[PDB]
């Protein structure tokens, strides 16, 4: 009398997860503003001190 | 098969594969430019500038 008998299992799971962000503002100015009231030239030449 | 003398066989196979994939890629981007100038030649000391 002959019995034989073999058993054989495998198994395998593999995962894998990337992520990546990336955010990015920017704001620069520049105002500006005058009030002008009067102008007035000097005489270069044939001055007093 | 078995008749004057005795045969035994045994054969088993069996194999199994599974593959993945995945991707996502979103991108986002906004400018807006807004320029004010404002030039008063009135001829008041004080209300042109105002
Ligand atoms: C024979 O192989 C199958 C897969 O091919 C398996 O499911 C089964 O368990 C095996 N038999 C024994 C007794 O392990
Ligand atoms: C093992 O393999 C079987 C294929 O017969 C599959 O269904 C099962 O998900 C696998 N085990 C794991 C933990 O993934």
């Amino acid at each position: 009398k002959g019995s034989f008998r073999f058993s054989y299992s495998k198994n395998e799971t593999y995962q894998l997860f990337l992520s990546y962000s990336s955010k990015k503002e920017k704001m620069f100015l520049h105002v500006k503003g005058e009030i002008h009231l009067g102008r007035f030239v000097m005489r270069n030449r044939d001055v007093v001190l | 098969y078995e008749d004057k003398i005795n045969v035994g066989g045994g054969l088993s196979g069996d194999h199994c594969k599974k593959f993945g994939g995945g991707k996502t890629e979103r991108a986002r981007k906004a400018m807006a430019v807004e320029d004010i100038i404002s030039r008063v030649r009135g001829g008041s000391s004080g209300w042109s500038g105002g």
